[PDB]
């Protein structure tokens, strides 16, 4: 759902082919991916990237995932 | 390992689910390369 209001830039530092740009990756998304096993290699990777922001917005969004990290 | 205490543990099985590539090589992306 991307009706209106979407709770998750879909921006996040992230680029749409080539992976997040851990440059410019948010700390926390860096602690989650590394503790997932995605390291900085796949952070950049297409296929890799692209469903871990999907991950992301599964749960609901940035905020969201972020919460899980002191909930589950 | 799937037994994280957070959401990292809900990453691990979403990249599994698809084909994600490990973190290791024979990845799509290249790492740039510089010219003289």
């Amino acid at each position: 759902g991307h009706m209106s209001g979407f709770k998750h830039v879909s921006h996040v530092g992230w680029d749409p082919q080539n992976g997040f740009d851990v440059n410019n990756l948010d700390p926390d998304l860096r602690s989650l991916f590394s503790r997932a096993g995605i390291s900085e290699a796949q952070l950049t990777d297409a296929e890799t990237s692209k469903l871990i922001y999907d991950f992301i917005e599964d749960q609901g969004g940035l905020e969201a995932v972020r919460q899980e990290m002191r909930r589950q | 390992g799937h037994m994280l205490p957070d959401v990292a543990q809900r990453l691990m099985q979403h990249l599994a689910e698809h084909g994600i590539q490990p973190a290791r090589n024979m990845a799509e992306h290249i790492p740039p390369a510089p010219n003289w």
